[PDB]
């Protein structure tokens, strides 16, 4: 079947460059317009379109921004982004069916552009002195640069917000809804090697 | 470019019909397709000139003649519980609206405010954390530390699968020199009555 | 007993729906299909392939299911028609009909394609068996026949202008694509199309009440009539003979280049001479040069004999199927290549038949025996011409799908052009300049042998 297969996500610097890589199967690539999309913060844009064997159609917006090629001797299709720095967002690789402009096969791949690379710190949020049937306790993970797991000893009440940036590093808290209290702990794990585990002490 | 708008970004439906509609800044003659995205995969085709399934399931339909098109969901389930976006086919810059559902549940807020750690504190640093676990709708978050303050961080989950009621986390990012102003207050403001208002000093 | 006037012209008109039916369709259906009804170029050829091809076969076996028709108090013929035209009428107009269905639009144009092809033959067969049955004099038969040959060119000329001139200015939008990157709605136009097949309706109901009125059956039937058993047998003998079989070969391959022109020549027009408004007179012209070239390729016809004339006729185009795909052709050029495709189109159409009655005489003089000489080689004909053009205009529409051909689209790219030019400049060349060939091989020479074979009519 038609499958489109990205590159992983990457991590460029502030002004760097990143090739997006789609490998084509199942179809003649050089047939089809292979396009590319933008979704940053579910809003889908158009960057461009690649026919494989000549033309690239840009936006007026991604003039320049935006470099697609097609390597026709493999199935790949690439997308060269020059300048950066609100780029962060996940690109697709769609193709239109060769008579509709609607793209019946599609990708997915997520570019970071940001700066630095540091282990999460938790602090152990917990009540203010009171208590009335269940009580919220909480955890806070503050400075890190990757996609952290926030998790809490076998119990199921919990409420992990999406992360949030401030500054260059990202922000992320929990909470859990807990009736009894003998004992909570929050513990964390992070992809460049930090699994610190802290518990939650009263007052 | 042809401009595409989904007036409605946020839908309510359970179990019985939704009709997404999508409005055309120009005559786009019956061309537009519907793609259905869960959170974290690809769009996938649903409807092509405005009427036409690919390989989708019957209770998705579509109607439109032209600048107002809409899709229907005759029996929506959980897996059409999704963001769905219209796209025009008419023009050579392709353009998307983006439109979202989730179930419908009753009301009822709840706020708890806790005061930075004695760890966060040493290391230069004050964060004090509102959290507003269980509600449904939108809310408004407002924090006095005796005087409006707009230095906080904002997030939302999306919607709890059992629950059906949403959750916000508001952060205050205050540094240890700037950590005298007196008492700090959360102030959430739902379709309720009052604000719920829950302070430490 | 001889036939009335009034009662042959009516025979006559009786055979003008299928003329003009077909002729709307041939020149339309693809461009409907493609640009109007807004199917998949590969589900738009199945439709055109499966439509055509289940013409040709349900030509025969209507055939022998009037063949085994009894005699009712109506005719032989007359229930037929009667019980055909008014479902006949219904899937025409359901062909040009764009239903709202979520999936399965190409069910629909096939189930309502197939079901028109099979009542319009229930209604042509019959009919071109009436001829035998209108009246037992051979010259009258004859004159009935020309009156119906005139009002098949004139109806052939009058749906063309129909159709044409109902689907025009009422022009769609285009869906411009990533090539062309750096009011009248398209319900407008799929109306238009709707006007269209009730206006032909309207005439094919009104051309079969006269059908009804002006003809009688005269069921004497010749006394004894012979029945065809030996179907398979008198093909092969028909088969068999020279002239014959090169006159078959002949005319259907240059019937074939000229129904792969048909089709394809409405979408050459509107992306490759940029005539998206225009090309609906330009096919006009070319029908109505048609109407006043019979006459002229008649009087070449004892001119300057038969064989030059069926030389020149077929390559009459040539040259200007070269011009139109190499010189620009902005305005006028065009229509002068229409113009001249009026002609040859007449001439590869007239010449063959004049043809014929040598190689009958031939036929008969070689095979005393007479075992459908005519019937069964017009019926061959008949069959392999549709179901060869509708192989061409389906592999024609699956090559514009492989080019990447775009819905409506205003530009085309330059594989789907590209593929236009072929399929109105290489393949009708290739066919045409296949049967002169198979022409060349032609031992009858026309009155060299013809009249010679006109004394053995004499001596037998
Ligand atoms: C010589 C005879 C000529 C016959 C020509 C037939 C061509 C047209 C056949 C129908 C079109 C087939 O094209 C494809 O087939 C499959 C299988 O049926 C169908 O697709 C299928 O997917 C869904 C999956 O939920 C099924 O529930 C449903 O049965 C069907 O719609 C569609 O119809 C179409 O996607
Ligand atoms: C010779 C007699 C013919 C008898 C029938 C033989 C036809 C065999 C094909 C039948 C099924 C066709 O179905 C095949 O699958 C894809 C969907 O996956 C169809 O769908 C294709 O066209 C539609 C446009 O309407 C696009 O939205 C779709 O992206 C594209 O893939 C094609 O129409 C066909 O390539
Ligand atoms: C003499 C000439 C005049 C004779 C009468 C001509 C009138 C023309 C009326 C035709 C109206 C039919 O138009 C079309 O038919 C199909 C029949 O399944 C119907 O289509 C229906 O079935 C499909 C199946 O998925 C679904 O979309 C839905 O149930 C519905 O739309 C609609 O009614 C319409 O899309
Ligand atoms: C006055 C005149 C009255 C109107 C008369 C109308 C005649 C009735 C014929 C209408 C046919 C409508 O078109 C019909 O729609 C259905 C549903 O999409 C198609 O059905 C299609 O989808 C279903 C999926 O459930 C599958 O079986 C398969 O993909 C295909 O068969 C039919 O293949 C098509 O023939
Ligand atoms: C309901 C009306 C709408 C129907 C649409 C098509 C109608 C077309 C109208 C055509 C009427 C012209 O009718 C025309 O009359 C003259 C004679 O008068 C015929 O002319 C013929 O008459 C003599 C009879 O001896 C023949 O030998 C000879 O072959 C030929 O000259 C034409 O062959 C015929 O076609
Ligand atoms: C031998 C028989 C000779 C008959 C030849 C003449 C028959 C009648 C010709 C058709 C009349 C054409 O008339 C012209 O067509 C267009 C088609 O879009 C029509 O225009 C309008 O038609 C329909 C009628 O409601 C509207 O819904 C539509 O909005 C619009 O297209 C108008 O009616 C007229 O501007
Ligand atoms: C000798 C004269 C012969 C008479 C010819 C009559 C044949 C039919 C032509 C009728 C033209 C009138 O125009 C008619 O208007 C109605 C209302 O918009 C259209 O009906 C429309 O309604 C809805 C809403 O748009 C849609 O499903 C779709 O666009 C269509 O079905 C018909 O598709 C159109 O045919
Ligand atoms: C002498 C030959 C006569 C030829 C002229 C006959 C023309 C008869 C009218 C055909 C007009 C075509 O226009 C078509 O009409 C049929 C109704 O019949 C409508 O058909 C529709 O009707 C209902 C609404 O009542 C819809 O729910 C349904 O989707 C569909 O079946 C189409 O929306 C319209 O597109
Ligand atoms: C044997 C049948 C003979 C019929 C041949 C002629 C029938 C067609 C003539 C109809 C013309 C009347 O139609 C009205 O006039 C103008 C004339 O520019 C037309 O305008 C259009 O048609 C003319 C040709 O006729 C072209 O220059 C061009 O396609 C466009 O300008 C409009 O379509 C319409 O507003
Ligand atoms: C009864 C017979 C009916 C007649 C059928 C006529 C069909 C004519 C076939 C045309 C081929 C269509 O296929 C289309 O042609 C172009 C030719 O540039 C090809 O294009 C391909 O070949 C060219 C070399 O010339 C290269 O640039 C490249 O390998 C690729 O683009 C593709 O294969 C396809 O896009």
């Amino acid at each position: 079947a038609s499958k489109l297969e990205l590159s992983g996500p990457a991590e460029p610097r502030g002004s760097k460059s990143a090739q997006i890589t789609c490998k084509a199967k199942g179809f003649p690539e050089a047939r089809f317009w292979v396009f590319w999309l933008f979704q940053r913060a579910a809003a889908l844009d158009w960057p461009a379109a690649n026919f494989s064997g000549g033309p690239v159609q840009f936006e007026s917006r991604f003039q320049g921004n935006a470099s697609l090629k097609g390597s026709q001797a493999q199935a790949n299709a690439e997308l060269n982004i020059g300048a950066l720095g609100s780029s962060t967002a996940t690109y697709r690789c769609g193709w239109k069916l060769a008579n509709g402009g609607f793209f019946p096969s599609w990708g997915g791949a997520n570019v970071n552009g940001a700066a630095g690379a540091k282990a999460p710190a938790v602090y152990p949020v917990e009540i203010s002195g009171a208590g009335t049937g269940s009580v919220t306790l909480g955890c806070l993970v503050k400075g890190y640069n990757a996609k952290p797991n926030l998790t809490w000893p076998g119990a199921s009440g919990a409420l992990t917000f999406p992360s949030e940036l401030n500054g260059a590093l990202w922000n992320l808290a929990s909470a859990v809804t807990g009736s009894g209290f003998p004992s909570a702990t929050c513990a964390v794990g992070f992809g460049a090697a930090t699994d610190v585990d802290k518990k939650v002490a009263a007052a | 470019a042809l401009d595409i708008n989904s007036p409605e970004a946020e839908k309510n439906a359970k179990g019985a019909r939704a009709r997404i509609t999508c409005n055309a800044g120009n005559q786009v003659g019956s061309a537009v397709a519907w793609f259905n995205q869960r959170p974290g995969d690809p769009a996938s085709l649903l409807t092509y000139w405005a009427a036409t399934e690919k390989g989708v399931a019957g209770k998705q339909s579509a109607q439109g003649a032209s600048t107002k098109f809409s899709m229907s969901s005759a029996g929506p389930e959980a897996p059409s519980l999704s963001s769905y976006w219209c796209l025009l086919f008419e023009k050579g810059a392709f353009s998307f609206g983006g439109s979202k559902l989730n179930p419908r549940e009753g009301a009822g807020p709840q706020a708890s405010i806790l005061p930075p750690s004695a760890d966060l504190n040493t290391s230069g640093g004050a964060a004090v954390v509102c959290f507003l676990p269980n509600w449904y709708g939108n809310i408004t978050v407002q924090w006095k530390t005796e005087a409006p303050q707009s230095q906080a961080n904002m997030s939302w989950p999306g919607q709890a699968g059992a629950n059906a009621a949403y959750a916000m986390a508001a952060v205050l990012a205050i540094t240890k020199g700037d950590y005298g102003p007196g008492s700090f207050t959360c102030n959430a403001s739902n379709r309720g009555t009052g604000p719920f208002a829950m302070s430490l000093n | 007993s001889r036939l009335s006037v009034c009662s042959k012209l009516c025979y006559a008109i009786g055979g003008a729906p299928y003329q003009i039916t077909g002729c709307a369709i041939g020149f339309f259906l693809q461009i409907y299909l493609l640009d109007v009804a807004l199917l998949d170029p590969f589900y738009a050829s199945i439709i055109l392939f499966v439509g055509r091809a289940w013409d040709a076969v349900t030509d025969p076996t209507v055939g022998f299911l009037v063949s085994r028709t009894p005699w009712t108090r109506f005719g032989r013929m007359m229930p037929w028609i009667v019980l055909s035209t008014p479902f006949a009428v219904l899937c025409y107009f359901l062909i040009w009909y764009v239903p709202s269905v979520d999936q399965g639009k190409v069910v629909w144009y096939l189930i309502f394609y197939c079901c028109f092809q099979t009542l319009q033959t229930c209604f042509h067969v019959p009919y071109s068996a009436l001829t035998m049955f209108i009246s037992t004099e051979q010259k009258e038969r004859d004159s009935a026949t020309a009156y119906r040959m005139t009002v098949e060119v004139l109806g052939t000329l009058i749906g063309t202008a129909i159709q044409g001139q109902i689907v025009g200015m009422a022009n769609a939008p285009c869906i411009s694509t990533e090539i062309d990157l750096q009011h009248v709605s398209l319900q407008d136009l799929r109306n238009a199309y709707m006007i269209a097949s009730g206006v032909i309706c309207a005439i094919y109901v009104v051309c079969a009440v006269v059908l009804f009125l002006g003809v009688k059956e005269q069921k004497d039937t010749c006394r004894v009539r012979t029945e065809p058993m030996s179907f398979f047998q008198g093909i092969c003998m028909v088969m068999g003979h020279g002239p014959y079989a090169k006159l078959v070969m002949g005319f259907l391959f240059t019937s074939l280049a000229f129904m792969l022109l048909e089709g394809n020549f409405a979408l050459f027009c509107i992306y490759n001479l940029g005539f998206r408004n225009d090309f609906q007179n330009v096919l006009l012209v070319i029908m109505l040069s048609a109407t006043l070239a019979i006459p002229f390729w008649q009087w070449f016809l004892t001119k300057f004999g038969k064989k030059t004339a069926v030389y020149i006729g077929t390559t009459s185009v040539v040259p200007f199927l070269i011009s139109v795909v190499l010189v620009p052709s902005s305005l006028a050029v065009t229509y002068i290549a229409s113009f001249a495709a009026g002609v040859s189109v007449a001439a590869a159409f007239l010449l063959p038949w004049s043809m014929l009655p040598d190689v009958v005489d031939d036929f008969k003089v070689q095979n005393p025996e007479s075992q459908g000489h005519e019937a069964i080689f017009y019926s061959f004909y008949v069959f392999f011409t549709k179901f060869a053009s509708g192989v061409s205009l389906g592999v024609s529409t699956l090559s514009l799908d492989f080019a990447g051909y775009v819905t409506r689209g205003c530009t085309q790219p330059g594989e789907v052009k590209l593929t236009l030019k072929i399929l109105v400049s290489a393949a009708p060349i290739v066919l045409i300049i296949i049967g002169l060939l198979i022409f060349i091989s032609y031992p009858i020479n026309e009155e060299k042998r013809q009249g010679n074979r006109k004394l053995l009519n004499e001596q037998r």
